[PDB]
């Protein structure tokens, strides 16, 4: 992220410059979910 | 019937006082673990490798 | 020899099972009480009420 014109400063691995070039934000996370596949497996075996 | 289950629990109290130690010294908590090769994502992973 | 045993921690476990529950719903902490009306005076507080 551009704090300045003349400066370019990277927000670091935890956050993330935000696509409006105004600031930095808390990069999104990623997690194993049981929306459509993957989990619902497992999840009926052990249901079962 | 008895000391079956007596030994039974003793064994289950000396895995509770590893377990208790091992978060007393891990208190709960997340690592936000990001891809740094990749970056953009976050793994809200454990406090503890 | 068995059943006593059974019932007891049956007894237990449920008033743990509570008990978990209720630090679950309302987790560990401490709070700083301090009375207005006489200031310089900070308690260390278990976070329940």
């Amino acid at each position: 992220y551009l704090a300045d014109e003349f400066t370019c400063m990277d927000c670091g691995s935890g956050q993330w410059p935000t696509a409006d070039l105004t600031g930095c934000y808390d990069l999104p996370e990623d997690y194993i979910r049981w929306e459509d596949a993957w989990a619902i497996g497992p999840v009926t075996i052990a249901c079962l | 019937p008895s000391s079956q289950v007596f030994i039974c629990l003793g064994l289950i109290l000396v895995q509770i006082v590893m377990v208790s130690v091992w978060l007393i010294l891990e208190a709960p908590g997340t690592r936000r673990y990001t891809l740094a090769e990749k970056r953009e994502t976050v793994i809200l992973k454990c406090n503890v490798k």
